[PDB]
């Protein structure tokens, strides 16, 4: 009983900032994916016109 | 001579479900009304 309020707002203060901090990586690193795929398709093309 | 009995009084905090840091052990018990007087 001395134990009880400790684990119970430890506990749940521990879940809830893993589970922000799990979607806020998550959407940065899927942008920098999205940046990514697009910086790749932009240099061929630019190398395909230069050729022409 | 006669016997009288004491006692101390006592206190206690109640604190909602909350929406943040909180998660609270459920050691509660249901019960139905009834009619009432």
């Amino acid at each position: 009983f001395e134990v009880e309020p400790i684990l119970e707002v430890l506990v749940g203060k521990v879940l809830e900032q893993g589970l922000m901090e799990v979607l806020e990586e998550e959407e940065l690193a899927a942008m920098r994916a999205h940046q990514e795929h697009f910086e790749q398709i932009r240099n061929a093309e630019l190398v395909a016109t230069q050729r022409m | 001579i006669k016997q009288h009995s004491q006692q101390t009084v006592r206190e206690q905090a109640t604190q909602m479900a909350r929406p943040g840091v909180l998660l609270d052990n459920d050691y509660d018990k249901e019960v139905t009304p009834g009619r009432y007087q």
